[PDB]
């Protein structure tokens, strides 16, 4: 057998307590982050020429 | 009867968003996950208390 751990939250689970069986509850797998869109760069305005 | 029950993210406190610290947190193993077992732990009993 097999389990892909990442089709889904259950096969992270699994994956995570390395057993193909689990008994019960909540658990904790991993963290997670919100991916930050665009840049912003800012320079200042007047320079010597 | 009880105390805050803490949690902490290894990955945030260990590497400022840099990839080259999260290979080099990677090579120490399971440092992270002890580390949060523990803590869970001791939710888990302020919440018995």
């Amino acid at each position: 057998d097999a389990v892909d751990c990442s089709q889904n939250p259950l096969a992270e689970l699994k994956c995570s307590v390395k057993s193909f069986e689990i008994d019960k509850g909540i658990y904790q797998t991993s963290n997670f982050r919100v991916v930050p869109s665009g840049d912003v760069v800012r320079f200042p305005n007047i320079t010597n020429l | 009867v009880s105390m805050a029950k803490t949690s902490v993210d290894c990955n945030m406190y260990i590497c400022g968003d840099s990839t080259e610290c999260a290979n080099l947190l990677l090579q120490y193993g399971s440092f992270c996950t002890q580390l949060n077992r523990a803590l869970s732990g001791i939710a888990a009993e302020q919440d018995r208390n």
